[PDB]
């Protein structure tokens, strides 16, 4: 859930990568 | 590219940085 691993918490590339795959 | 909280438009602009410049990209057009 991407508004809850970035909104709420911190995220980075390495994650934001999984969203676009 | 630096690691933060993000959200909304921020958060796109991020998804496109990292990946929508590769192409892969879904573009929530609004």
């Amino acid at each position: 859930g991407i508004v809850e691993q970035c909104c709420t918490s911190i995220c980075s590339l390495y994650q934001l990568e999984n969203y676009c795959n | 590219f630096v690691n933060q909280h993000l959200c909304g438009s921020h958060l796109v602009e991020a998804l496109y940085l990292v990946c929508g410049e590769r192409g892969g990209f879904y573009v929530p057009a609004t």
